[PDB]
RNA sequence: UACUACCCUUGUGUUAUGAACCCUCUAACCCGCACCACUAAUCGUGGUGGGAGACAGUGUCAGAUGGGCAGUUUGACUGGGGCGGUCGCCUCCUAAAAGGUAACGGAGGCGCCCAAAGGUUCCCUCAGAAUGGUUGGAAAUCAUUCGAAGAGUGUAAAGGCAGAAGGGAGCUUGACUGCGAGACCUACAAGUCGAGCAGGGACGAAAGUCGGGCUUAGUGAUCCGGUGGUUCCGCAUGGAAGG
RNA sequence: GUAGCGAAAUUCCUUGUCGGGUAAGUUCCGACCCGCACGAAAGGCGUAACGAUUUGGGCACUGUCUCAACGAGAGACUCGGUGAAAUUUUAGUACCUGUGAAGAUGCAGGUUACCCGCGACAGGACGGAAAGACCCCAUGGAGCUUUACUGUAGUUUGAUAU
RNA sequence: AAGCGACUGUUUAUCAAAAACACAGGUCUCUGCAAAAUCGUAAGAUGAAGUAUAGGGGCUGACGCCUGCCCGGUGCUGGAA
RNA sequence: GGUGUAGUGGUAGGAGAGCGUUCUAAGGGCGUUGAAGGUCGAUCGUGAGGACGGCUGGAGCGCUUAGAAGUGAGAAUGCCG
RNA sequence: UAUCCGGGAGUCAGACUGCGAGUGAUAAGAUCCGUAGUCGAAAGGGAAACAGCCCAGACCACCAGCUAAGGUCCCAAAAUA
RNA sequence: GGUAGCGGAGAAAUUCCAAACGAACUUGGAGAUAGCUGGUUCUCUCCGAAAUAGCUUUAGGGCUAGCCUCGGAAUUGAGAA
RNA sequence: CAAGUCAAAGCUCGUUAAUGAGUGAUGGCGUGCCUUUUGUAGAAUGAACCGGCGAGUUACGAUUGCAUGCGAGGUUAAGUCGAAGAGACGGAGCCGCAGCGAAAGCGAGUCUGAAUAGGGCGAAUGAGUAUGUAGUCGUAGACCCGAAACCAUGUGAUCUA
RNA sequence: CCUGAGUACGGCGGAACACGAGAAAUUCCGUCGGAAUCCGCGGGGACCAUCCCGCAAGGCUAAAUACUCCCUAGUGACCGA
């Protein structure tokens, strides 16, 4: 049997050209009155997956 | 009871005298202006000092008993 | 698995969807076509026979990264505007299948 | 105003229909009722009587009840465990003059408030003591002097502030939008600061300040739903559903 | 909370107080009732007979004991025959003091001790037997309870069909 | 002489013989006969080849004197606008 | 291949070099003038280990290169004898 | 020897000694931190014996020498200096 | 002869149901699962740790970072004293 | 005296003949092996002894390194022919060469944004692919043993109720 | 004129379809209700219109595919008590 792809990751990341992963941000759903606007505008900007985290999830989302 | 405390926040100097540094850097975190701003230095909402342009950090006495930070470029 | 700690996938949000009617085109970047003899007719059939394009996914799209140096009667599904400019400037002729 | 019709509300009737409900019927169903036959049979199947009767029973669907039965749950830290207490966040000490640093070590706070307690421009400087003066005292308020902060700073403590961040009066709403080089902290997720650019503004003559408050707490993922907008998609097409 | 009972199969305090029994009685019997925390079919109070029932006292009786002594027989013991088991890292397997995973046959220092056995005892080998049953832990199990959760067989009510 | 249980019986085969169980007796409750209850998918069966002086279930437990107050709560029964 | 300098304690652990066993393909060679195995030797190699002899034994086995693995035991209150 | 990239791990029970503090009874081979060392994972020499103290880091051989801490009357090498 | 395990029988003790019954025995799912203990076999060489932070229905487990090893790479040589 | 080691007298033999073999009085030093532990000589665990047996394997996939072939082209799968073969055929498909964005869509640019702004992700910097091999991971019992237990058939009342 | 009626379909309850009611097409079971038929009917993933494709509710149908108690001929870098 071949690998199973973690679909919860396949719905939550995206491959770049260098193989790295794009990701949405947290603290961006429902509770904004507690957050300044700098946080909100800086969190609507995506970011990239960490080194040690990609080390942990690459086997899951190997090809995707 | 008494058993609790907060995350220690990492105040104090972050750039050293005689040290070239980038613009927008941070030189001295603080609560209250234990050191004032000076040349080419600003101050944030939390009284944190930051160099507006490049240059060497220089700390100076602002007269008798208050301190200053300055950034003289090259 | 992070030991019961909330995993990275779960602490992040799902984003987007997939368009079932998506048109993904096979790309030819204008540095290839320096191969073919000037004046000829480039087609998906030609590109496949040469082996340049093996997967005509939705149609050939032509894009302009490299420098063109020939007259060519190229034809495809879609062209980019810079590719149109470069071809028509070299002296070729754009068509659309 | 008579009279003709078009007629309209209201409530009487005929007829046809639809439901609900009570009684009556027997012909379905039923009888661990009797008799006859199959038959030597307390079975059963039929037949004849009698009884009940469109109920019951059975099927489907639904509501209440249901430890009768079943599958499961029933935190951690901890000078054993348990109770007490604690779990998230902020401040100080411990913390050993960078930073960091533990204990069921010592002390306290937070889960908000403010439409001015913000911004800008202009102006001002406090606490207490002495002296005197009416009710008015130990002490309100008035006046002079002394007065370097011994006050105040929305709210804890620390740091800091009298070139004010403290106080007062005008004009406003920058408690803006898109962003953001670069740094700090950081396992990750996050958090913090941020010059500067652009748009469109506030105040001010102008310089220039303004992306909340004096600085640090006032908060919590994703999933899932809700609201508004959208130039996004829309299972052959147009829409729609739904994203 | 009545009758009735009450330091009780119930009374902690408590060896309660008083009396009897004993030279001496935390037990026992009878009264008192500050009933920690009796009580009326979870029955209360009483009750002849019954009991391999529990408790205390007395008489007789005795080796239970004071304090052991003797005898008999089976085994043990010697010989002949026959012939296991548990256990077992190797072993030429002393003592004191001390040390040391904190309690030493084995390390140290000192002392004592010719070699090999037989019968006896049982202080140690933290002896053997048994992966502690007390304790804690496991995001273990099983049985059981329930106004824990979620369900369900049945029970019941209704609608509909026959 | 005292306690418990009235008694004869039964009981943890292999650590508990008992003051525990049962017992006759008492009381409450249900059940009208295709009973009620129970086994079982249902047929079918026990109950009973019985019929409220019978049967099932709960509690107490010979005999004697007794068995007090509480229906607010939880259940049950009945009722009904 | 040599000279010099410096170094070479080691658990978990990482890396690299190997010895040995069984089998296979090829090459080559040794065995009734006595194979393997067994046993004793005072032998060689840095180690895993490798030869040569003596006795036993009686028919298959080494050596070189490469390959494939049921490839190496001292403990499992391990199993069988 | 630091950094960046990538492969593979193991480790999340630590102990003592000295110095700096807390808890403690300024007691504990106690507990919890910091700091340095050692052990762990380190043999050797001394401390009688003695992981954790003092000296010192085993690649091997030598019937060679100089020293460390600690020691020099005998056990037991060295001065009855 | 009858009652058979989601059970039966039980003068009722968690009691008996073929020498251990809070749910018999046997076969199969089945090599159940085990963050738990025990074990895991030849050699040499190079290098060589940690017992810490954070989070964890987490605390004797795990994940990331920290500490180790191996390969590559480049850089105004940053590293250590 | 964890039973040896080192030194060594004496005695007896004579080798894979070389700083020989065996024994050993006597003296010095020296608390087994494993596991698990901060730490075990351990009075913590396991082993009576001997011999045999007995534990990281394979299949399919992923990734990294090493090697080979080819190279911005590298490669076939199934199936057919054919020694249970190699090999040929088979280009369907797979990876890479172009990415960015939720997507429309644009394209060495794209997205955000009013924006030639700035910023993110990418390109100009470039190399991958097929096979083998080894390390590692995943799915399968996955390293070996070891539970109490759960479920579904069946067998049992010759014991006992 | 005919072209498969208690049928398709719908409601309720459940299943299978990769698809756990979800926006849930399609298929099937139970129950209840309940069509037209050539200008007709079903599908194209709620659904409506257009277009396209097909014509259920009646039946059969070899081959390629799976497996070996067995028989014959055999093969093995499978075992060798
Ligand atoms: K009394
Ligand atoms: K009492
Ligand atoms: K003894
Ligand atoms: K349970
Ligand atoms: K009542
Ligand atoms: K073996
Ligand atoms: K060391
Ligand atoms: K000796
Ligand atoms: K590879
Ligand atoms: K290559
Ligand atoms: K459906
Ligand atoms: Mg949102
Ligand atoms: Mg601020
Ligand atoms: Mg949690
Ligand atoms: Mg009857
Ligand atoms: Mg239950
Ligand atoms: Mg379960
Ligand atoms: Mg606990
Ligand atoms: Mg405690
Ligand atoms: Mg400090
Ligand atoms: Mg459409
Ligand atoms: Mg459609
Ligand atoms: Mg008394
Ligand atoms: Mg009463
Ligand atoms: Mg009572
Ligand atoms: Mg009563
Ligand atoms: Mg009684
Ligand atoms: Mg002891
Ligand atoms: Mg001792
Ligand atoms: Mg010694
Ligand atoms: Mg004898
Ligand atoms: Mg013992
Ligand atoms: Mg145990
Ligand atoms: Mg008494
Ligand atoms: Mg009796
Ligand atoms: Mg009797
Ligand atoms: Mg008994
Ligand atoms: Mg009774
Ligand atoms: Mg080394
Ligand atoms: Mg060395
Ligand atoms: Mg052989
Ligand atoms: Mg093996
Ligand atoms: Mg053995
Ligand atoms: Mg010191
Ligand atoms: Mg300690
Ligand atoms: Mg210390
Ligand atoms: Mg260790
Ligand atoms: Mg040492
Ligand atoms: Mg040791
Ligand atoms: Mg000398
Ligand atoms: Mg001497
Ligand atoms: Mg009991
Ligand atoms: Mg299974
Ligand atoms: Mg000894
Ligand atoms: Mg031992
Ligand atoms: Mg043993
Ligand atoms: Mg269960
Ligand atoms: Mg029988
Ligand atoms: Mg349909
Ligand atoms: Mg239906
Ligand atoms: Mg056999
Ligand atoms: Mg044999």
């Amino acid at each position: 049997p071949k690998q199973k792809t973690h679909r919860g990751l396949a719905k939550r990341v995206k491959r770049t050209g260098g193989g790295g992963l794009k990701r949405g941000r947290a603290f961006t759903s429902h509770r904004f009155h507690g957050k300044t606007k700098k946080q909100r505008r800086q969190l609507r900007k995506a970011s990239m997956v960490a080194k040690g985290d990609y080390k942990r999830i690459r086997q899951q989302l190997a090809r995707m | 009871s008494n058993g609790r405390d907060s995350e220690s926040k990492r105040l104090g100097a972050k750039s050293a005298d005689g040290q070239t540094v980038t613009g927008g850097s941070i030189l001295y975190r603080q609560r209250g202006t234990k050191i004032y701003p000076g040349v080419n230095v600003g101050i944030g909402g939390d009284d944190t000092l930051f160099a507006k342009v490049d240059g060497v950090v220089r700390f100076e006495r602002k007269g008798r008993d208050k301190k200053q930070v300055s950034v003289y470029p090259v | 698995f992070e030991g019961g700690q909330t995993p990275l996938f779960r602490r992040l949000p799902k984003r987007g969807f997939t368009n079932i009617n998506r048109k993904d085109y096979a790309v030819v970047n204008l540095d290839t076509l320096n191969r073919f003899e000037d004046g000829t007719e480039v087609t998906p059939v030609v590109l496949k026979e040469a082996g340049i394009v093996k997967n005509e996914k939705a149609g050939i799209k032509v894009l302009a990264d490299g420098e063109l140096t020939k007259k060519l009667t190229v034809k495809a599904a879609k062209f980019s505007k810079s590719a149109q400019e470069a071809i028509e400037a070299a002296g070729g002729s754009i068509e659309v299948i």
